[PDB]
């Protein structure tokens, strides 16, 4: 896979900082490119992290798997610390589309087996059922990456 | 700063910045010329279906979106009351935003 | 002071780029937050690293070479103590200690 | 920072922004640009209370925290006609329906 950590074994001091109101799940893509969950960060909290150069991270709502940003973009890979200075990862909400944001709220209020008992267009039921998925996001991101080459 | 008028189904007039209103793909098309010739570009859009409580909330989104998109300054949650969630979702879908 | 200069030479070797592939976990003090270790400081009563040893040398804090060796051996012992024998960092610790023990042995 | 506003009279509602340091007069100037009515024929209110032209919006109680993009603050508007000011009247937005059962 294009989307995976490099096994550089070169350490990199990192700060995860959650400037989202969500509980954040950091996700590490391993050497095979499979996502590994790491302990969650409460909203407003940060901590120092021992990672390595070339290692690939992304961030999600720990409850809903909603997608989040890190340094204004989707993936995080740290360079070598320059003379041992930590690398900052500023985790935030993205500006969701009003559609996606409304999907979030309705999901939070309705059991999935009741989606189809809402008085709405048939097309939105599918949209509601289409939960945010780390695996689906990776296929979307992988194709985007292949288009830069 | 050109403005435009968005009229709700119950006759409420919302005047918003044109660049803000363009957040909607549906509105961008309705304001922009017929097809590829950008002429007889209009200045009002009427929504026979969307009521005032929903179009007001939609316009708040356009402001939020412009202000916070591509912004280095930390981004807050866009708030939605349960009571408007279903109607707002249908608007959003209709408006492509 | 003759032999303390030699102790400084040993540390210099431990810091060298050739040993870096195994020496880097001991370069600086253990960062328990970074590493996510709730229990390190409970189990390890007296932590140690290469940087701390370097600074103690510069402060002429080591009475003799035996006291320098005891802190280098403490750094390693602490790693062996906290980790299981099959752990990767244990292998790296033993590989660096190999370097240390050889140099420390040849000291007039 | 900026403050974000709904300027509302009868069934008209204007979404515009201004600074805390801006005065009420400038806000009347913004309204003049949009609705073609001079600041002399205009009256602005935070709820009940009439706003002095001189006072800054910050002074009137409009802050970045109270007047956010996603949750703007309301400014009441009255025009003059037959050379006296009408009463402030803002028609309320439609009600949402009662919450569907599967959402409770």
């Amino acid at each position: 896979p294009v989307l995976r950590s490099v096994n550089s074994r070169e350490p990199s001091q990192v700060i995860f900082c959650n400037r989202s109101p969500r509980v954040v799940l950091p996700v590490w893509l391993n050497f095979d490119g499979e996502p590994q969950p790491y302990p969650t960060l409460p909203p407003g909290t940060g901590r120092r992290i021992h990672s390595y150069r070339g290692h690939l991270w992304l961030f999600r709502d720990a409850g809903t798997h909603d997608g989040l940003l890190v340094n204004q973009t989707e993936l995080f890979v740290p360079s070598l610390n320059v003379d041992g200075q930590p690398i900052f990862a500023n985790i935030t909400l993205p500006v969701y589309t009003l559609k996606e944001r409304c999907l979030q709220v309705v999901r939070s209020l309705v059991k999935p087996e009741n989606y189809r008992r809402l008085d709405i267009v048939r097309s939105l039921y599918e949209d509601l059922e289409d939960h945010p998925n780390v695996q689906k996001d990776l296929e979307r991101l992988t194709q985007e990456r292949i288009a830069h080459q | 700063m050109m403005y435009v008028k968005l009229i709700s189904s119950d006759g409420h007039e919302f005047i918003v910045k044109r660049e803000h209103a363009l957040t909607s793909g549906t509105i961008k098309a309705m304001l922009s010329g017929p097809g590829q010739f950008a002429e007889n570009e209009t200045n009002e859009v009427n929504f026979r279906e969307i009521p005032s409580h929903v179009l007001s909330k939609v316009c708040m989104y356009f402001t939020y979106k412009v202000r916070y998109t591509n912004s280095s300054t930390e981004i807050p949650e866009f708030p939605i009351a349960p009571e408007i969630a279903l109607e707002l979702l249908m608007a959003a879908n209709f408006l492509d935003c | 002071s003759e032999q303390l200069k030699c102790c400084s030479g040993i540390l210099k070797e431990m810091f060298a780029k050739k040993h870096a592939a195994y020496a880097w976990p001991f370069y600086k003090p253990v960062d328990v937050e970074a590493l996510g270790l709730h229990d390190y400081c409970d189990i390890i009563k007296h932590p140690m690293d290469m940087s701390t040893i370097k600074s103690k040398l510069e402060a002429r804090e080591y009475r003799d070479a035996q006291e320098f060796g005891a802190d280098v051996r403490l750094m390693f012992s602490n790693c062996y103590k906290y980790n299981p024998p099959d752990h990767e960092v244990v292998a790296m610790a033993r590989k660096l200690q190999d370097v240390f023990e050889m140099r420390f042995a040849k000291m007039p | 920072m900026d403050v974000f506003l709904m300027i509302r009279r009868h069934k008209t509602t204007i979404f515009t922004d201004a600074k805390e340091s801006s005065t009420v007069f400038e806000l009347k100037r913004i309204v003049e640009g949009i609705l073609k009515r001079p600041p002399d024929e205009q009256r602005l209110y935070k709820d009940d209370q009439l706003l002095d032209d001189g006072k800054t919006l910050g002074e009137c109680g409009f802050t970045s925290q109270t007047a956010r993009p996603q949750a703007p603050a309301t400014v009441g508007l009255a025009f003059r006609a037959d050379d006296t000011f009408e009463a402030l009247c803002i028609e309320p937005f439609s009600s949402p329906p009662e919450l569907p059962d599967v959402m409770k």
